C-alpha cells in the first residue's frame, strides 16, 4: 500500500491561519450553502444542478464622483460550486466560516393527463384550447 | 430642450440637476457643466408622420445595413400612429 | 473530414496513444490509477502522488518514452474535492514527436515530492505553484514566492481567494512611504450570471443522483 | 483516514521545537533589521511585534499546520535578512496609517451596518 | 473635403473645438441619473 | 439622421466589454422610448478593443478616429453620456464617412 | 408493482402508468425542449417543440402529451428528433420580430436559448413578417403581442389558476391572436404571474420595463411579508438597488406564484423612507439629529418610567428578532405591555397553546381535505396564494367549499351558507343541512379568518367555530391525526409575536394609558394620541413615514424586509428567514440593533450583540422560531376547547363583512404598499377604467 | 415587586424523554390555567428538544428547570415550586 511512513493527526482540519484571510472576513461572515432556485422566467433546469456557497451581502454606496456602486467587501462577488452538500460544508468548516445550509428543493412529480381536459363529469374539462 | 434651475444650473436631457443644497455642485466652480444641447426627444418629435397605404409597414432606420434591425409595424389602430421601437419614426395608415 | 466547419478526427494517433497508455499502466501498476485519451488525441496518466518521481523518471529515461522536455507544470484548484489541487505535468518527447500529460493530486497540508531531480525546468514552476496555490514541494532547492509581492499573504489562484484581494497600496505623505490599506473599490466588480439554464452538451450529461 | 503524510514534524513536540528555533532567529535579527532599514521604531517595538505575530497562532494543534507557519515564517525571515523586502514592507506589520477601528457595539453601531 | 464634402446633419457642430483640458471649458464628470430614494418630509405643523 | 439617439439601452456593449469600462442605466422616456439615463465609459479602464462597437446592433457606440485627447486630470477621462453625445456630434462628419468605407467588411 | 419499464436512450427507467414521455426523460435527467408545456398547467400540445422519436416508430410523438408504454425506447438525441426540433424552431422564428435588443426578455428568453441549443444557426425565410396590434390588459402587464408565439400558457393559466375566463384566441390561422377581444383589463390578485409563464417578451412587467438585464442582476433568495402566507421570493438587485421581485419555487407554500402585491409593491421601498433619526425641536417640529442624541433622549425617558407606564405596539411587518429584543428591553423596566395591532381573542387558552392560533392543517393539507368551511373571510385578497390552493383542490379533487360570510367572488363556485354569525350555532347543533356534510366528510377543514376575530365578539366566534371543529373531530370518524381547526392570518408578524408572548390587540394599552409608547412599525392607527395621557412620549421605529411617524416624539429609522436577515413565521407556523439584498438607506439601522443599542445607553444592556446570539434567545422563548422551513405541528386541541367553553361570551347580530370586498381594497393595505406608486396606478385602474391609466408603449 | 410574570414549557411531540410532560398537559393543564387565570403559561412544542420549564419573574430574571425523563407527578411539583415560591 502507500508506504510514505505516516503520522496520525486526530484534530479537525482547520486552515484559517495559513490562508492569508484577514480576521474580520472569517469570524463575522456567514456563508449560505444552497442549490440556486430556478429562474422563474425560464423553464430550463440546468442551473439548479450544483450546490453554491455565497456570503452575506454588505454595504454598497454611491461613488461621489460618478455615482457608481462602491464596496468595501472583498467577498462580495465570491461564489463557489460544489457537487454535494457534504462537500460544500466541509470546505466551509476548514476555512472557519459559519454557514446556514438549505436543503435542495426538488419539484414534485405531477400527474399530467391530456385526456382529462375533456372530462365528462369532472371540473378538469377546459373551456378552450 | 435645455432648462435651468433657480440656482442657475442647466438641466440635462435626463432631468439631472444638483438641487439647491447639494455640495457636489462645487465641481463646476471655475469650470463648466457639460450638457448636450440637442435633446433627441425634441428632435424625433419634429419629424413628420409618414402616410402609408398598407396595414403593415417595415422600418430599418434608413441606410439599409447602416440602420437598425428591420421590424414590422402594425397600423390597424386609427387612434394612434405606429412607432418604430428602434428609431422613433411614426407611421399612419392612409384611410384604406 | 469533408465537413468544412468540423475539425477532422485523427484515428491513427488515437490508437497509438491508447496503446502507449496501456503500456505505461502495465509497467507502473503501483502508481497509475487512470489512463485516458481525449477526442482530440491527448493522453493523460493519472497517478498516485507518491509516484511523481518514479513516473517522471521512467518517462524521461525509458527508451520507448524519452520525454526529455517538461513543457509545463501547473496546478488546478477544485474546491469540491477533498484533494482540491490537481498537479499537472506536460511533457514533450522530441524523439517520438509526442506529448503526454501526467496528473496527480494533493491538499493544503500535504507535500508533493519536488521533481527538480528529473527536470531542472520544474524549479521555477514549483515556486509558482507554491506561491499561487500554496502547495508545498518537499526537497526543493529553494522554495519561496516568485510572483507575488514581498510579504503578500494568501495564495491568489485559489478559487476562494477574492479577485481584488484583501489589501491595496497607496503612497501616504505622512509616513513618506507606500502603505498597505484594506481594499475598497469606487466601482465594485460586477458579477454577471451567464450560464444558460438549457443543457448544451448531452454527451457529457452526468447521471442523476 | 487520520493517517496523513507529515510535512516535517512527527508530533507537536517536534513542531514546537521548530517554533522556538524560528523565534530565536527572529529575535536575534530584529536589531539588525532596525539598523539596516533605518526604522524609527525601537528594537523593543520590533521584538514586541515578533512576539505578537507568534501569539496569533498559539492555539494551533495540528503538526502539519504548525510546520507550514514555520515554513512561511522562515521565508519571511530570509526576505528581511537579504533585504529583498523594503522599508515599506517591514512597516506593513505595524499598520501605522490604518486608523483604529471601534471594537464595541455602540461605536460600531453609530458608524455603519457591519457586525 | 473640398472635392467630396461631408454629409450635413442639423446636430453636427458648426464650430470645431480643440482640446479644452486645463481651461475653464474643460469637462467635469458627473452622474447623470436622478435620486433613487425619496426621503419622508416631516409635517410642518406643531402637532399635539 | 433625424437626430434621435441610436442607442436603445440594450446593454450588449456593457456585457461584451472586457474591461467593464461601460456602466449603463435605462428607463422609459417621456414618449416611452427605450433610452439610457446613464452611459459612462471609464476611459482609464478601456482597452480600446472595439468589441463594444462590434456588439452594438444599431451602430450607436463607435470608437472614433480621434487619438489626441490627453487630459491634465484623471477625472477628465471618465466620460458620461453628455460627453459621449458631444463627441458624436463633434465627430459625426468624419465618423460616418469612415463607417461608410468599412461596413461592407463587417 | 404497478410500475412499467421504459427506456430513455437505452437506459431503463421505471415509471407509473400515465407518465408522459416528457416525464420519463426527466427521471434520467434529460429535459425535453418545450414552449407550451408547463407542469402546473393542463397539457396543450400545440407548440410541437417536444416532438421526440420512439425507436421502431415512424412518426414522432409529442413528448409532453404522449403517455409512455411498456418497452418504449425514447431517442432524445436521434437524427429524426433533432431535425424535428430545427424545423419547429424554424417556424417559430419565421414571423418573430427582430426585437431582442429592445425586448425585456432578452438574456432570459426560452426562445433565444432553445434556438441556440436546438435550432439552426441561420434563416432561410425570405418573406415579410406578421405584425400584430398591441392590447392593453392593465397597468401591470405590458403586451407586445407581435412577440407572442401562441403557446396559450397565459390562457390556460388565467382560466385554471386564476379562475378568470378573459383571455382567449380570436381569429384562426396565422392571424390567430391572443387577447381579450374587447378592451378589458386582466386585473387579478395573481395576474402578474402570466408575465413569468409567458416564455417570450409578449408579456413583460411594466414597472420593470427597460431598467435592467438578466445577466447583471444579483439574486437574493428571501421571503415575502406582504401577507401571512410567506411566499418564497427572489429579490433581484443591481448596484445596490432592488430591481424586481420574482417567485422562488417552494412546493408546500406558494408553489411558484406570487400575488401582485408581492410582485409590484417593492417600488414602495424607494419612497417616503425614514433615513435619519429625528427629535422634536422647540417649535414642535421633527428635525434631523444623530443616533447618539436620539437614543439618549429615549433612554432618559425609558429610565425614569417603569412598570405599566411603558408600553409598545408592534406593527404588521416586524420580524421576530426585533420583537424579542423589545420584549427584553421592556421587561427590564418590568413592563409586560407588549401589544400588537392585530387582535386575537385572549379568553380561554388564548396564546397558551399554539394550536389555538395556527393554520394547523397547513397550506399543503388543503389539497387533501374533503370539505372546506370558510368563516368570515375573503381568502382571495387576504391570502391570495392560499386561496389559489383552494381552487387547485376545488379543480382537481372536487373539493366542496362553503362560506359563512358576505358573498364574495372567490373565482370558484361555493355554497353560501349565509352571513349571520348565528349560523355557526346551527351548524354545531345539527339544525342546518350542511352539518351532515361536515359529519360525513372523511377529512373536513374549518378555516376562520383573523379578520373575523377583529370584531368585538371575536371571543364568541372563535369559541363557536372551535366547538364545530371538536364535534366533527372527536365525535366523528375523522382520521386520528387530521387536524380540523385552522386560523388564517393576514399579518406577517402576528404568528411570531404570539409565539413570543405578545399580548394580541391594544386592549391593555387602553386599560392603562401609558406615559411612554414604543411604536415598533405600528402604522395601523389603532392607538392615537386622543387615547394617551397627553404627556405621552411616543418613540416610533420603522422604515416609512406613514401614520406613526408624524405623531412621534422620536423617530428611529429601521430596515425594510429587503434590508436585513430576519425571521418571520407564516400562518402555518413555519419559520423562514429573509436575507439582506441591499443595506438600509441613509442612517437607518437594523431593527434589533436599535433596541440593543438603546438598552446599553439605558444601563439595561441585553445579553446579545450578534445575529446568532439574538437567535439563541429566540430559541429560549420558543424553540420553533429557529427551525427554518420546518412546520412544527401543534396539538392539545381538546384542552383548548375545554377552557373556551367556561366564559361563554355572546355573539352579536352584525353580519360577517370582510374588510376587503373588491380588488380595489387589495392593493394598498400596509405602509410599503401605500407608498408604492404602482399600487396607486393599480387602484386607479380598477376604479376608473383604462382611460386615464394608459401609457404609450412602443417596445 | 418580585413576582412570577410568565411560564414556558418546552417539550417534544414524540420523544420518550418528554413523555412525562405530555401527560401533565393532557390531564392537569386545564386545571392549572383555571387556577391561575391571568398568568400566561406558554406550552410551545418542537421536535427533538430536551424539555424545560422556563420561569420569568419581574425585571427580566429567568430560571430554567430541566424536565428530561420526568414523570407527570414530578412536573406538577416543579410547577408548584415556581408558582408558589417567587423570587
Ligand atoms: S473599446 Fe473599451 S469600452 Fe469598448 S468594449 Fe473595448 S474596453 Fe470596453
Ligand atoms: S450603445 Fe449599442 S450595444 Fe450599447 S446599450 Fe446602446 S444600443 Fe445597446
Ligand atoms: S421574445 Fe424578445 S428576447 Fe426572446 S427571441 Fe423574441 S425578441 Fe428576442
Ligand atoms: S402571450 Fe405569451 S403566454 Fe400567451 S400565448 Fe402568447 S407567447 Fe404564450
Ligand atoms: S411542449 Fe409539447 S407540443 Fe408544446
Ligand atoms: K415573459
Ligand atoms: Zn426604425
Amino acid at each position: 500500500t502507500r508506504d510514505t511512513q505516516l503520522i496520525t493527526v486526530d484534530e479537525k482540519l482547520d486552515i484559517t491561519t495559513i490562508t492569508g484571510v484577514p480576521e474580520e472576513h472569517i469570524k463575522t461572515r456567514k456563508a449560505r450553502i444552497f442549490v440556486p432556485a430556478r429562474n422563474n422566467m425560464q423553464s430550463g433546469v440546468n442551473n439548479t444542478k450544483k450546490w453554491k456557497m455565497e456570503f452575506d451581502t454588505r454595504e454598497r454606496w454611491e461613488n461621489p464622483l460618478m455615482g457608481w456602486a462602491s464596496t468595501a467587501d472583498p467577498l462580495s462577488n465570491l461564489v463557489l460550486t460544489f457537487s454535494t452538500k457534504e462537500d460544500a460544508v466541509a470546505f466551509a468548516e476548514k476555512n472557519g466560516w459559519s454557514y446556514d445550509v438549505e436543503e435542495r428543493k426538488v419539484p414534485k412529480p405531477k400527474s399530467k393527463s391530456y385526456g382529462a381536459n375533456f372530462s365528462w363529469n369532472k371540473r378538469t374539462r377546459v373551456s378552450t384550447k | 430642450g435645455v432648462r435651468t434651475s433657480p440656482t442657475g444650473e442647466k438641466v440635462t436631457h435626463t432631468g439631472q440637476v444638483y438641487d439647491d443644497g447639494d455640495y457636489r455642485k462645487v465641481r463646476f466652480v471655475g469650470r463648466q457643466k457639460e450638457v448636450n444641447e440637442n435633446f433627441a426627444i425634441d428632435l424625433i418629435a419634429e419629424q413628420p408622420v409618414s402616410q402609408v397605404g398598407s396595414r403593415v409597414i417595415s422600418c430599418d432606420g434608413g441606410g439599409g445595413a447602416l440602420g437598425h434591425p428591420r421590424v414590422y409595424i402594425n397600423l390597424d389602430k386609427e387612434t394612434k400612429t405606429g412607432t418604430c421601437g428602434y428609431c422613433g419614426l411614426q407611421f399612419r395608415q392612409q384611410h384604406h | 473530414d469533408t465537413r468544412p466547419t468540423v475539425r477532422p478526427r485523427n484515428d491513427v494517433a488515437h490508437k497509438q496513444l491508447s496503446a502507449f497508455g496501456e503500456y505505461v499502466a502495465e509497467i507502473l501498476p503501483k502508481y497509475v490509477q487512470q489512463v485516458q485519451v481525449s477526442c482530440f488525441n491527448e493522453l493523460e496518466i493519472c497517478i498516485h502522488p507518491d509516484g511523481v518521481i518514479p513516473v517522471l523518471t521512467f518517462l524521461r529515461d525509458h527508451s520507448n518514452a524519452q520525454f526529455k522536455s517538461l513543457a509545463d507544470l501547473t496546478a488546478v484548484d477544485i474546491p469540491t474535492r477533498q484533494n482540491r489541487f490537481e498537479i499537472v505535468y506536460n511533457l514533450l518527447s522530441l524523439r517520438f514527436n509526442s506529448r503526454i500529460r501526467v496528473k496527480t493530486y494533493t491538499d493544503e497540508l500535504t507535500p508533493i515530492e519536488s521533481s527538480v531531480p528529473v527536470y531542472k525546468a520544474a524549479n521555477w514552476y514549483e515556486r509558482e505553484i507554491w506561491d499561487m496555490f500554496g502547495v508545498f514541494f518537499a526537497n526543493h532547492p529553494d522554495l519561496r514566492r516568485i510572483l507575488t509581492d514581498y510579504g503578500f499573504e494568501g495564495h491568489p489562484f485559489r478559487k476562494d481567494f477574492p479577485l481584488s484581494g484583501y489589501v491595496e497600496l497607496r503612497y501616504d505623505d505622512e509616513v513618506k512611504r507606500v502603505v498597505a490599506e484594506p481594499v475598497e473599490l469606487a466601482q465594485e466588480f460586477r458579477k454577471f450570471d451567464l450560464n444558460s439554464p438549457w443543457e448544451a452538451f448531452p454527451a457529457y450529461r452526468q447521471p442523476p443522483e | 483516514s487520520t493517517s496523513v503524510k507529515p510535512i516535517f514534524s512527527r508530533d507537536m513536540n517536534e513542531a514546537k521545537r521548530r517554533v522556538r528555533e524560528l523565534y530565536r532567529a527572529w529575535y536575534r535579527e530584529v536589531p539588525n533589521t532596525v539598523h539596516l532599514f533605518q526604522l524609527d521604531i525601537s528594537v523593543k517595538q520590533g521584538r514586541d511585534k515578533v512576539r505578537e505575530m507568534f501569539k496569533k497562532n498559539a492555539h494551533i494543534t495540528d503538526p502539519r499546520v504548525v510546520d507550514l507557519l514555520v515554513i512561511k515564517g522562515k521565508m519571511e525571515l530570509e526576505e528581511t535578512i537579504k533585504v529583498w523586502k523594503q522599508r515599506t514592507h517591514v512597516m506593513r506589520f505595524f499598520h501605522e496609517t490604518e486608523a483604529p477601528r471601534p471594537k464595541d457595539f455602540l461605536s460600531k453601531f453609530y458608524v455603519g451596518h457591519d457586525p | 473635403p473640398t472635392v467630396k464634402p461631408p454629409t450635413a446633419r442639423k446636430f453636427i457642430w458648426t464650430n470645431h473645438k480643440f482640446n479644452l483640458s486645463g481651461t475653464p471649458q474643460q469637462y467635469v464628470p458627473y452622474s447623470t441619473t436622478r435620486k433613487k430614494i425619496q426621503e419622508w418630509v416631516p409635517p410642518s405643523t406643531p402637532y399635539k | 439622421p433625424s437626430g434621435e439617439e441610436r442607442c436603445i439601452a440594450c446593454k450588449l456593449c456593457e456585457a461584451v466589454c472586457p474591461a467593464q469600462a461601460i456602466t449603463i442605466e435605462a428607463e422609459p422616456r417621456a414618449d416611452g422610448s427605450r433610452r439610457t439615463t446613464r452611459y459612462d465609459i471609464d476611459m482609464t479602464k478601456c482597452i480600446y478593443c472595439g468589441f463594444c462597437q462590434e456588439a452594438c446592433p444599431v451602430d450607436a457606440i463607435v470608437e472614433g478616429p480621434n487619438f489626441e485627447f490627453s487630459t491634465e486630470t484623471h477625472e477628465e477621462l471618465l466620460y458620461n453620456k453628455e460627453k459621449l453625445l458631444n463627441n458624436g456630434d463633434k465627430w459625426e462628419a468624419e465618423i460616418a464617412a469612415n463607417i461608410q468605407a468599412d461596413y461592407l467588411y463587417r | 408493482s404497478n410500475l412499467i419499464e421504459v427506456f430513455v436512450d437505452g437506459q431503463s427507467v421505471m415509471v407509473e402508468p400515465g407518465t408522459t414521455v416528457l416525464q420519463a426523460c426527466e427521471k434520467v435527467g434529460m429535459q425535453i425542449p418545450r414552449f407550451c408545456y408547463h407542469e402546473r398547467l393542463s397539457v396543450a400540445g400545440n407548440c410541437r417543440m417536444c416532438l421526440v422519436e420512439i425507436e421502431k416508430a415512424p412518426k414522432v410523438v409529442a413528448a409532453c402529451a404522449m403517455p409512455v408504454m411498456k418497452g418504449w425506447n425514447i431517442l432524445t438525441n436521434s437524427e429524426k428528433t433533432k431535425k424535428a426540433r430545427e424545423g419547429v424552431m424554424e417556424f417559430l422564428l419565421a414571423n418573430h420580430p427582430l426585437d431582442c435588443p429592445i425586448c425585456d426578455q432578452g438574456g432570459e428568453c426560452d426562445l433565444q436559448d432553445q434556438s441556440m441549443m436546438f435550432g439552426s444557426d441561420r434563416s432561410r425565410f425570405l418573406e415579410g413578417k406578421r405584425a400584430v396590434e398591441d392590447k392593453n390588459i392593465g397597468p401591470l402587464v405590458k403586451t407586445i403581442m407581435t412577440r407572442c408565439i401562441q403557446c396559450t400558457r397565459c390562457i390556460r393559466f388565467a382560466s385554471e389558476i386564476a379562475g378568470v375566463d378573459d383571455l382567449g384566441t380570436t381569429g384562426r390561422g396565422n392571424d390567430m391572436q391572443v387577447g381579450t377581444y374587447i378592451e378589458k383589463m386582466f386585473m387579478s390578485e395573481l395576474s402578474g404571474n402570466i408575465i413569468d409563464i409567458c416564455p417570450v417578451g409578449a408579456l413583460t412587467s411594466k414597472p420593470y420595463a427597460f431598467t435592467a438585464r438578466p445577466w447583471e442582476t444579483r439574486k437574493t433568495e428571501s421571503i415575502d411579508v406582504m401577507d401571512a402566507v410567506g411566499s418564497n421570493i427572489v429579490v433581484s438587485t443591481r448596484t445596490g438597488e432592488v430591481m424586481r421581485i420574482l417567485p422562488r419555487m417552494h412546493e408546500d407554500i406558494n408553489e411558484e406564484w406570487i400575488s401582485d402585491k408581492t410582485r409590484f409593491a417593492y417600488d414602495g421601498l424607494k419612497r417616503q423612507r425614514l433615513t435619519e433619526p429625528m427629535v422634536r425641536n422647540e417649535k414642535g417640529l421633527l428635525t434631523h439629529t444623530t443616533w447618539e442624541d436620539a437614543l439618549s433622549r429615549v433612554a432618559g425617558m425609558l429610565q425614569s418610567f417603569q412598570g405599566n407606564d411603558v408600553a409598545a405596539i408592534a406593527g404588521g411587518l416586524v420580524d421576530a428578532e426585533a420583537l424579542i429584543a423589545l420584549k427584553d428591553l421592556l421587561n427590564r423596566v418590568d413592563s409586560d405591555t407588549l401589544c400588537t395591532e392585530e387582535v386575537f381573542p385572549t379568553a380561554g387558552a388564548g396564546t397558551d397553546l399554539r394550536s389555538n392560533y395556527l393554520l394547523n392543517t397547513t397550506i399543503a393539507g388543503v389539497e387533501e381535505a374533503d370539505v372546506v368551511l370558510l368563516v368570515g373571510t375573503n381568502p382571495r385578497f387576504e391570502a391570495p396564494l392560499f386561496n389559489a390552493r383552494i381552487r387547485k383542490s376545488w379543480l382537481h379533487n372536487d373539493l366542496k367549499v362553503a362560506l359563512i360570510g358576505s358573498p364574495v367572488d372567490l373565482t370558484y363556485r361555493y355554497d353560501h351558507l349565509g352571513d349571520s354569525p348565528k349560523i355557526l350555532q346551527d351548524i354545531a347543533s345539527g339544525s342546518h343541512p350542511f352539518s351532515q356534510v361536515l359529519q360525513e366528510a372523511k377529512k373536513p377543514m374549518v378555516i376562520l379568518g383573523s379578520s373575523a376575530l377583529q370584531r368585538n365578539d371575536g371571543a364568541a366566534i372563535l369559541a363557536a367555530v372551535s366547538n364545530i371543529a371538536q364535534k366533527i373531530r372527536t365525535s366523528s370518524g375523522v382520521t386520528g391525526d387530521w387536524k380540523v381547526m385552522n386560523i388564517l392570518h393576514r399579518i406577517a408578524s402576528q404568528v411570531a409575536a404570539l409565539d413570543l408572548g405578545y399580548k394580541p390587540g391594544v386592549e391593555a394599552i387602553q386599560k392603562n394609558p401609558p406615559k411612554m409608547l414604543f411604536l415598533l412599525g405600528a402604522d395601523g392607527g389603532c392607538i392615537t394620541r386622543q387615547d394617551l395621557p397627553k404627556d405621552c412620549f411616543i418613540v416610533y421605529q420603522g422604515h416609512h413615514g406613514d401614520v406613526g411617524a408624524p405623531i412621534a416624539d422620536v423617530i428611529l429609522p429601521g430596515a425594510a424586509y429587503t434590508e436585513k436577515s430576519a425571521t418571520y413565521v407564516n400562518t402555518e407556523g413555519r419559520a423562514q428567514q429573509t436575507k439582506v439584498a441591499v443595506t438600509p438607506p441613509g442612517l437607518a439601522r437594523e431593527d434589533w440593533k436599535i433596541i440593543r443599542a438603546l438598552s446599553e445607553i439605558a444601563g439595561m444592556t441585553l445579553p446579545y450583540d450578534t445575529l446568532d446570539q439574538v437567535r439563541n434567545r429566540l430559541e429560549e422563548v420558543s424553540p420553533n422560531l429557529v427551525r427554518y422551513d420546518d412546520v412544527e405541528g401543534a396539538n392539545y386541541f381538546q384542552q383548548a376547547s375545554e377552557l373556551s367553553k367556561l366564559v361563554n361570551q355572546q355573539l352579536l347580530a352584525d353580519p360577517l363583512v370582510p374588510p376587503q370586498l373588491t380588488i380595489k381594497d387589495f392593493y394598498m393595505t400596509d405602509s410599503i404598499s401605500r407608498a408604492s406608486q404602482t399600487m396607486a396606478k393599480c387602484v386607479k385602474a380598477v376604479t376608473e377604467g383604462a382611460h386615464a391609466v394608459e401609457e404609450p408603449s412602443i417596445c | 415587586k418580585l413576582g412570577l410574570r410568565e411560564i414556558r414549557i418546552h417539550l417534544c411531540q414524540r420523544s420518550p424523554g418528554s413523555q412525562g410532560v405530555r401527560d401533565f398537559i393532557e390531564k392537569r393543564y386545564v386545571e392549572l390555567k383555571k387556577a391561575n387565570p391571568d398568568l400566561p403559561i406558554l406550552i410551545r412544542e418542537c421536535s427533538d428538544v430536551q424539555p424545560k420549564l422556563w420561569a420569568r419573574y419581574a425585571f427580566g430574571q429567568e430560571k430554567n428547570v430541566s424536565l428530561n425523563n420526568f414523570s407527570a407527578d414530578q412536573v406538577t411539583r416543579a410547577l408548584e415550586n415556581v408558582l408558589s415560591s417567587k423570587a
